[PDB]
């Protein structure tokens, strides 16, 4: 696996395949 | 935010795997 600088869309990118598409929240602050 | 150490610094699953909610 890749160790990388990401920023919202890119971020995800790697969100989304350490999540394997079950399920996150990208939000950046809860409230 | 985990974005203001992704963006700015280098992210893995080591960090990711923090958001997912499944």
């Amino acid at each position: 696996f890749v160790k990388q600088h990401l920023c919202g869309s890119h971020l995800v990118e790697a969100l989304y395949l350490v999540c394997g598409e079950r399920g996150f929240f990208y939000t950046p602050k809860t409230r | 935010g985990i974005v203001e150490q992704c963006c700015t610094s280098i992210c893995s699953l080591y960090q990711l795997e923090n958001y997912c909610n499944s």
